[PDB]
């Protein structure tokens, strides 16, 4: 299979169609992605399998082929890059400055975007071009608008 | 069966669309992994 880096579509032939269910990121061999958007099911890349090898459903992510290797973090500060892919549309940058969630067990960046539910798993960006977490798990406000946290893993 | 298809690289735009608010939200978040707001 494809094993380039990069951002990559999660599609599925079971709907109608061809759906896009979720995005997700290849770096170093693994790729990673929101456990949402595939339930922990195997993968495939043309004529290659991705079996899941870590996955956690509180955090709500998942890699493929080896262990979460993203762990660039938001500084706290500077604007960031949501480089959207959404569903049947081109990979698009978009630059915005987080807001935070305060949680009791600390804070955590959010992006205050919204796009289609397929979009689940976009990378967001440093100025760096590293990933500092994956789009796609958030909350609803008052105005109805979608907050989605910046959701990074460890890297062991 | 699932299949990923490539999308492009990753890399920052010097001049994207600057767009969206920063709000700070008090949250929850349960062991299903839904996050929710606190009030
Ligand atoms: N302080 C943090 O970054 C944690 C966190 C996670 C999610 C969240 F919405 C806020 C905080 C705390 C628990 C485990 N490490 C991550
Ligand atoms: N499923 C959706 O349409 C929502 C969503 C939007 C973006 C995303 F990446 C994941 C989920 C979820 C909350 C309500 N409406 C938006």
């Amino acid at each position: 299979g494809e094993t380039t880096d990069g951002v990559y579509r999660v599609m599925t032939r079971r709907l109608l169609g061809s759906t896009q269910v979720g995005v997700g990121v290849m770096q170093e061999g693994v790729f990673h992605t929101m456990w949402h958007v595939t339930k922990g099911a195997a993968l495939r890349s043309g004529e290659g399998r991705l079996d899941p090898y870590w996955g956690d459903v509180k955090q709500d992510l998942v890699s493929y082929c080896g262990p979460w290797k993203l762990d660039a973090a938001w500084d706290g500060l500077s604007e960031v890059q949501l480089l959207a892919v959404p569903p049947g549309e081109r990979a698009k940058n978009i630059q915005t400055l987080p807001g935070i969630f305060k949680t009791k067990d600390g804070d955590i960046g959010a992006v205050a975007l919204d796009y289609p539910a397929g979009t689940s798993g976009s990378p967001i960006l440093d100025k760096c071009g590293r990933v500092i977490g994956l789009y796609g798990n958030g909350v609803v406000i008052k105005n109805g608008s979608y907050v989605s946290a910046i959701t990074q893993g460890k890297r062991e | 069966d699932m299949y990923i298809e490539r999308a492009g690289d990753i890399t920052w735009e010097k001049d994207a669309e600057v767009t969206g608010n920063s709000p700070r939200l008090d949250v929850a978040l349960d062991e299903s992994g839904d996050f929710s707001l606190v009030e």
